[PDB]
């Protein structure tokens, strides 16, 4: 069985992600327009993202433990899983029936063309599509979801992290949950292998990680580009 | 580093 202490950790992060993920998505009127007709789905773009980042500071600061860090060790924390954590939950809004992302109108549905107009080539996007495809395919509760989250942003290996021990500590206590969770709650067939291969789709994110930024710095690089972007933006995935 | 932004957005 799941302990009382793990299904406290459960409890907590699916309420911290329905604080802070909108399926709705009724936000997206506040981004300037998308147009598809260069880059022109940068700026509609870099908007979902920096709004996206704030969600994803919500749901941080509200895993059991990520509060016992210092400040410092927060901040690497987020500034290197932004973009991971971002690709794991936009999976919510992804649909395999055409291979994008569809918040709720023909307006708000990103599909290989938008990404590519916003600065991205497929060096990074059929990854990204693939990575989409093979997370949707495993069929993850809600509760193995946000575990996934929470274990991808709490991770000790991450460049700059001060207490790995403590990030670490905390980070076995959501992988043992996720363990236990699989064995107790999830039946087989679907949890064959589940957690081996939910920590492969945290290194192919890694992967993912290191190709957006790679991509950023040259986007980001061209003045005009970066006047596009957002002041979060800038601050989280770099300023030149 | 300075990072304001994410720093107000961390606070309690
Ligand atoms: C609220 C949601 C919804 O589920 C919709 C979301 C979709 C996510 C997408 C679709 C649009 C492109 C997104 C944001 C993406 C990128 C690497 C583009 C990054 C652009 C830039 C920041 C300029 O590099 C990786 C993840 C991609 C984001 C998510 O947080």
């Amino acid at each position: 069985k799941l302990s009382e202490e793990q299904q406290h950790i459960i409890a907590i992060l699916l309420d911290a992600h329905h604080k802070t993920y909108d399926p709705t998505y009724a936000d997206f009127r506040d981004f300037r327009p998308p147009v598809r007709m260069p880059l022109s789905m940068l700026p509609h773009l870099a908007d979902l993202v920096s709004y996206s980042i704030q969600k994803v500071i919500g749901f941080a600061k509200m895993i059991p433990g990520f509060r016992d860090l210092t400040s410092d060790d927060q901040i690497v924390l987020l500034k290197s899983s932004a973009i991971e954590v971002i690709m794991l939950r936009s999976n919510q809004s992804f649909t395999m029936d055409d291979m994008s992302w569809d918040c709720g109108s023909q307006d708000y549905k990103y599909d290989v063309t938008d990404v590519s107009k916003a600065g991205h080539t497929l060096e990074l996007i059929e990854p990204l599509i693939k990575f989409q495809v093979g997370l949707k395919k495993l069929n993850l509760h809600e509760e193995e979801h946000v575990l996934l989250m929470a274990i991808c942003i709490v991770s000790p290996d991450r460049p700059g992290v001060q207490d790995a021990k403590l990030v670490e500590a905390i980070q076995d206590r959501l992988s043992n949950t996720l363990q236990t969770y699989i064995r107790c709650r999830h039946p087989p067939p679907g949890s064959h292998q589940l957690y081996a291969k939910m920590i492969q789709k945290l290194a192919d994110l890694r992967s993912l990680n290191e190709e957006h930024s790679k991509q950023y710095r040259s986007l980001s690089f061209q003045p005009e580009n970066s006047m596009k972007l957002t002041p979060l933006v800038l601050e989280v995935f770099g300023n030149e | 580093k300075n990072h304001p932004m994410l720093m107000n957005l961390l606070k309690d």
